[PDB]
RNA sequence: ACCUUACGAGAAAUCAAAGUCUUUGGGUUCUGGGGGGAGUAUGGUCGCAAGGCUGAAACUUAAAGGAAUUGACGGAAGGGCACCACCAGGAGUGGAGCCUGCGGCUUAAUUUGACUCAACACGGGGAAACUCACCAGGUCCAGACACAAUAAGGAUUGACAGAUUGAGAGCUCUUUCUUGAUUUUGUGGGUGGUGGUGCAUGGCCGUUCUUAGUUGGUGGAGUGAUUUGUCUGCUUAAUUGCGAUAACGAACGAGACCUUAACCUACUAAAUAGUGGUGCUAGCAUUUGCUGGUUAUCCACUUCUUAGAGGGACUAUCGGUUUCAAGCCGAUGGAAGUUUGAGGCAAUAACAGGUCUGUGAUGCCCUUAGACGUUCUGGGCCGCACGCGCGCUACACUGACGGAGCCAGCGAGUCUAACCUUGGCCGAGAGGUCUUGGUAAUCUUGUGAAACUCCGUCGUGCUGGGGAUAGAGCAUUGUAAUUAUUGCUCUUCAACGAGGAAUUCCUAGUAAGCGCAAGUCAUCAGCUUGCGUUGAUUACGUCCCUGCCCUUUGUACACACCG
């Protein structure tokens, strides 16, 4: 060996493990009411109606399934 | 070491071998390493005839200083084969005629 | 003075005195008391002088010395071997162009090991990716286990689109779902490394040396270390043996052994080997024949093919020559008469020989999450002013080209895969495509190999020798072929006219020519390991050169002359 210069540019970016995020499972609350639900699931043949849907710019997710569930208005 | 060595070249030849043969190399107290050999009888080193009758085996110990390598050969004694050559190819035995007197005087038995 | 004994002596070499000396006394004189310092200082005394004769100490040192032994070496003397030496020769290499390996130069990297024989077509090292170790970058953890911390009102994991990125690595970020105690953060403690050290090792391999060398028992010599045996000579491939003979008798290595090749009308047998017949046929003749084809014609056979068991050669017989012995040399017979040919195995003692990059063989040292781990993408190992070493093609009519003839042996080959490929068809070719046979004495395959042979064109011209270096296309392998992978076509058509000093290999189916199979292999042979085909000249010696071995000898050497 010559020499460890270790000459590239710095580019540390090990990422952030999930921030543990605050109080979630906010389906929504009824005063008085029975609930419904904010952030639609899906139709899928396995999901038994559990997993929510991501809300994004024009976008429907999934999370579970990673697949796309966006229908027009 | 020595009295390992000594103890099975020992054990080989009273179990009735012809010739026993080990080697210990390796680093013994020193950086510079040593072969040492621990004979008894004889043995043949060539020819067809070791394969038939030397037996050789080779070790690895794994010591704290190094590996020490340990070869046993092992010559079988011939006459005591049971399946196959029963000798050294080069070994001769004439029998011994048994001796008797000469007759002098022509004789007939009959029946 | 000499020769022989050894009564005796001695540490031995040696000695008729160096004997009559621990069983110690014939007479007498001189000198020595570990090595240096040192025959020096100083004082005498002799001398013209140069010097002679007497002659210390302080201090310093653990050996200095004698005679023999075994090695190693010698610019000492002899002997003996070997085509990795020469002789008489053959074919070359060194010149040329290319191929390949090493050094150098260059580079981001051109990864590295190995420098006389005993490095350099070597690491089975024919590297497009992988291999791969190097360079530029990007992931991952594949960080066991233990203890702490964190934490089910979440310890942690995964990602759609966009920015980013070589990238459909969410790798990282914006964005917000999903998962559930498996992980995460430290402390230890591990793990992995083609990272270092072969001069820390094992095993394996190479070398001395595949030369002929090595060792006990008992006896003899010597106080002993040791020596003889183990040798003057002859002989052999050979410490192979005859002979001499204080040695006899053996052991390891050589030889024997084992494998293989050559002989077997002797045995046992065979459509997976092969003849001959008899059926069935074809062609030609025609007499009563010639040559084929045929797998259900079947009957017999083993010469040739194959391998089991055996036989056979032992230099047999004769002649010649040699202590008339081991042998050697002719002739005859024989399949075979260089160890019948060729290998495999291969002693004691070694070497700082090579290998940590074959190993889940390894000690220690380093590294271990912006890794020297593993993986992915792209380069590199191939870069070219030069110096070397193995090779391939040639320099030409003992030839090039065209047509025709036309013959081997060693071997490899696919199933849960796609290897060896017959045959039909398309294509100038290289190739494509449809079927088939083969897990193999069955099929490829009579592997129809090349040199060669016969007829033709060339006609001494760098020429129809040579085909390097370039330009266009067509295919094949592969994820990928640009620094052209390889194959094919057309065109371009260079050096080279037998090679200086130097130098290598070789004694009969051998050298040399000529191809083929296998290994590596998805593709790629100018390489290697084997196999056949065609087949010479010269010698049957010697120590001249170069090496190695031995004897005698000298030695103040013994990590041994690099002392
Ligand atoms: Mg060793
Ligand atoms: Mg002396
Ligand atoms: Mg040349
Ligand atoms: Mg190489
Ligand atoms: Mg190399
Ligand atoms: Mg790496
Ligand atoms: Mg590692
Ligand atoms: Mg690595
Ligand atoms: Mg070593
Ligand atoms: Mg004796
Ligand atoms: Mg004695
Ligand atoms: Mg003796
Ligand atoms: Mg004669
Ligand atoms: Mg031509
Ligand atoms: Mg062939
Ligand atoms: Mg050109
Ligand atoms: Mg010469
Ligand atoms: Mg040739
Ligand atoms: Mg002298
Ligand atoms: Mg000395
Ligand atoms: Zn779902």
């Amino acid at each position: 060996r010559k020499k460890k210069v270790y000459t590239t540019p710095k580019k540390i970016k090990h990422k952030h493990k999930k921030v543990k995020l605050a109080v979630l499972s906010y389906y929504k609350v009824d005063a008085e009411g029975k609930v419904t639900k904010l952030r639609r699931e899906c139709s899928n043949p396995t999901c038994g109606a559990g997993v929510f849907l991501a809300n994004h710019k024009d976008r429907l997710y999934c999370g579970k399934c990673h697949s796309v569930y966006k229908v027009n208005a | 070491i020595r009295r390992a060595a000594y103890g099975v070249v020992r054990y080989v030849m009273e179990s009735g071998a012809k010739g026993c043969e080990v080697v210990v190399s390796g680093k013994l107290r020193a950086a510079r390493a040593k072969a040492m050999k621990f004979a008894d009888g004889f043995l043949i080193h060539s020819g067809q005839p070791v394969n038939d009758f030397i037996d050789t085996a080779t070790r690895h110990v794994l010591m704290r200083q190094g590996v020490l390598g340990i070869k046993v050969k092992i010559m079988r004694d011939p006459a005591k084969s049971r399946t196959g050559p029963k000798a050294l190819p080069d070994a001769v035995t004439i029998i011994e005629p048994k001796e008797e007197e000469p007759i002098l005087a022509p004789s007939v038995k009959d029946y």
